[PDB]
């Protein structure tokens, strides 16, 4: 009575952190929820045991960039002098 | 650029001493290393057991921990791993290991093997672990009807038992007949079983053994005398017996047996030995098949009923397992290494067997091609061949036949091999053989293995050690250096076998150096040796008495044992005629070393495809910071 997920053979394509706030989370949230998916799926035995170390490097990497562009009253941004931006501050504290 | 390298077993186990070797090649000063494992995925189950490398052992060491069992007992049916991530100064090195369930053996005694309903069993119940040493844990036991339904069930705990916990049933009146079962299992790995069978049958005890052996273990298809069969009696306390006996013959094949109808005779037996024929004719006649060479493969069978002239007793003994077959040797390359080295003596083990199983001995074997090489096998059935390899990259195609006198060629036994050439990093031509005496080896004498080299002469003054390690039941028992002067081809290492290493060790080596464009590579070898299977320490049973032989019933007699001092004994005694009935589920040293060799993580007796597959048959994992690291494995047992 239950449906068999995702194989994750084909979810290899799933990208190194860089560029500025925004960029950093469109880096970071796909390979951020690929790895969460395989971890509650437990598939990391096929998909290959070396790149979660990997994945939690340049996630671990993202994550100390924002938090180096986390704003003074606890704010996320796409630059430090732009306006906080309420959706982003949500999103990161989604991610978080 | 120097390298830090973790060499750990492939399968960890829970509550147990684990050891990782660390080296770090071509290092400057001391560095200190801190292994640290975690569990996988997610993060802390041990981050203890730091050392610190000093170049008085030329940067090797080793850090052994025993990992808490818990997270672990949450999730087994699928396999679980472990991450052993390990950092050298500033840089880190980690690999991901799988762990196991299994964490000792249960060895279980009965006195007898055969019961009465209304009364009671006696069974022992011994725990160690996978070194084959007392542990304290705690089991649990349940005994199973003929079809399967538990009967009992109790906990134990073998904390200051010394590893035996003695037990009892009183068996009920009313019961199932049939085989019974015990199957005990330690209370953390629910998932391994280790189990007995003891038999419930309505039985008066026979008074004397009945032994029908075949002249020879096999029954040529083509030799018109027929089967030649000898039927002896003796009576329990060493008498001979005067009867008849009645016999019959029958095919066994896959698992219906069919009798032979004119084949039942009654041969009486003087002096306790009779011998009866079963003509070819009459094996032809009662199958159905008149193909002769049709017939092959199956088993005879011979079932032997033998009454005193008394009349009073009657006991039936059966001998199964003869099998049909036109060769009497049947030939094995179960230990024979699959892959081979271009321009190295390429040992081969063929293991010569009867047909039945047993091994063979004083047999002749000799290879099809180059017929000028011929051997002899040894006492444990194994002929140590040697062909030499030209260096070409060409699988080897290697065919051993037997070579017997007074045989006729068209009744040899003949089998094939492919073996394949060692593959080196980008053709480099860097090999290693490792070149080693390979007999029954008792414990104690030494052995002189050979770090045979072969590499070009632009690259001899980069390598000055040959590393070494030794497996055994499943963990690393030694592992140092081998220091060999520039200059310096074959290097002898005198290894001083104790009886630590029984039954088998899985020595392995390796080497490291930079060449062609300044890349890192490493080169092993591996080599399975067989040791004479006994006991890692001495017990034996003899009599006081050195006169006044036969003791009469009702005699005191004082019986001496000679055992390791602080050891425990557990004594039993059981009547001959309960194995005259049912000889079947008994306990000795053979089937012990068995069930251990059954269980190593190795699974290949040496060398490989290249330095990943070496270590992976080997049963180890070999990751270095620059990046050349073993294959990863998520199963627990190796192909098929
Ligand atoms: C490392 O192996 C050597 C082998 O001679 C052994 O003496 C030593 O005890 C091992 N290290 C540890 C920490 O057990």
């Amino acid at each position: 009575m239950t449906e068999d997920a995702v194989d994750a053979e084909r979810l290899k394509h799933l990208v190194t952190p860089s560029g500025c706030g925004e960029q950093n989370m469109i880096g970071m949230t796909p390979t951020v929820i690929a790895v969460h998916y395989l971890d509650e799926t437990e598939q990391w035995e096929k998909f290959g045991l070396e790149k979660r170390q990997g994945a939690l490097e340049l996630i671990k990497k993202g994550y100390t960039q924002q938090l180096a562009f986390r704003q003074p009253s606890s704010a996320f941004a796409a630059f430090v002098k732009r306006a906080p931006s309420t959706w982003l501050t949500a999103y990161v504290v989604k991610v978080f | 650029s120097p390298m830090y390298s973790i060499i750990t077993p492939n399968i960890l186990r829970l509550e147990s001493e684990e050891t990782m070797v660390l080296e770090a090649h071509d290092a400057q000063g001391d560095v200190p290393v801190t292994v640290t494992v975690h569990d996988f995925p997610g993060k802390l189950v041990l981050s203890s057991e730091k050392t610190v490398l000093t170049p008085a052992t030329n940067h090797m060491g080793n850090v052994t921990f025993t990992i808490p069992a818990n997270e672990f007992k949450s999730e087994k049916g699928r396999n679980k791993f472990v991450t052993v991530q390990a950092t050298f100064g500033t840089q880190v090195v980690e690999k991901v290991v799988l762990v196991s369930l299994q964490s000792g053996y249960l060895f279980i005694q009965t006195d007898k093997t055969i019961y009465t309903p209304g009364s009671t069993v006696l069974y022992r119940i011994f725990t160690v672990n996978h070194k084959l040493l007392p542990v304290g844990r705690t089991v649990m036991v349940n005994i199973e009807n003929p079809e399967g339904i538990p009967v009992k069930q109790d906990s134990l705990s073998s904390q200051n038992q010394l590893g035996v916990l003695p037990l009892s049933w009183d068996i009920p009146e009313l019961v199932n007949m049939g085989q019974w079962k015990i199957r005990a299992y330690y209370e953390n790995s629910p998932q391994q079983v280790f189990s007995t069978e003891f038999e419930v049958k309505e039985y008066v005890l026979p008074s004397f053994e009945v032994i029908v052996e075949p002249t020879e273990k096999f029954y040529y298809i083509y030799n018109e005398k027929g089967l030649e069969v000898t039927i002896t009696a003796r009576f329990l306390y060493g008498k001979k017996v005067e009867g008849t006996a009645f016999v019959i013959f029958g095919i066994q094949d896959g698992e219906q047996r069919i009798s032979l109808p004119e084949s039942l005779k009654r041969i009486p037996i003087e002096d306790g030995s009779g011998e009866v024929v079963l003509s070819r004719k009459v094996l032809l006649d009662g199958v159905q098949n008149p193909r002769a060479e049709d017939l092959v493969g199956k088993s005879l069978y011979v079932s032997a009923t033998v009454i005193l002239h008394s009349g009073s007793d009657m006991v039936q003994a059966e001998r199964s397992g003869i099998p049909i077959v036109t060769s009497p040797y049947q030939i094995h390359f179960t230990k024979t290494p699959k892959y081979f080295k271009p321009g190295m003596p390429f040992d081969l083990m063929v293991f010569v067997t009867n047909p039945d199983g047993s091994p063979a001995y004083r047999v002749p074997v000799a290879v099809q091609g180059e017929d000028t090489v011929q051997s002899l096998t040894q006492g444990d059935g194994v002929a140590k061949l040697s062909i030499n390899t030209h260096p070409s990259q060409k699988p080897l195609s290697i065919t051993v036949r037997t070579k017997k006198q007074e045989l006729s060629e068209a009744e040899q036994a003949t089998r094939t091999m492919q073996a394949l050439p060692y593959s080196t990093v980008g053709n480099s031509n860097n090999y290693l053989h490792l070149s080693v005496l390979r007999t029954e080896l008792r414990p104690g004498e030494t052995l002189n293995v050979n770090f045979l080299l072969r590499m070009d002469r632009a690259h001899e003054a980069k390598i000055r050690y040959y590393t070494y390690l030794i497996m055994n039941k499943g963990r690393l028992l030694k592992a140092g250096r081998q220091v060999r002067e520039p200059g310096q081809d074959l290097v002898v290492l005198p290894l001083s076998i104790t009886t630590d290493f029984i039954p088998s060790f899985r020595l392995v080596a390796y080497y490291t150096l930079i060449g062609a464009s300044g890349q890192r590579e490493v080169v092993a070898d591996s080599v399975w040796v067989d040791v004479k299977d006994s006991c890692v320490g001495s017990l034996v049973v003899k009599s006081g008495q050195s006169e006044d032989r036969q003791p009469v019933p009702g005699q005191q007699m004082t019986l001496k044992i000679e055992g390791d001092h602080g050891a425990r004994v557990v004594l039993v005694a059981v009547d001959k005629g309960v194995f005259v009935l049912n000889k079947k589920n008994k306990l000795t040293q053979s089937k012990i070393w068995d069930v251990v060799e059954k269980a190593d993580i190795g699974c290949t007796p040496g060398s490989g495809k290249d330095y990943a597959g070496v270590f992976s048959d080997a049963g180890l994992t070999f990751t270095s910071s620059s990046g050349q690291q073993t294959a990863q494995r998520a199963e627990l047992q190796c192909p098929q």
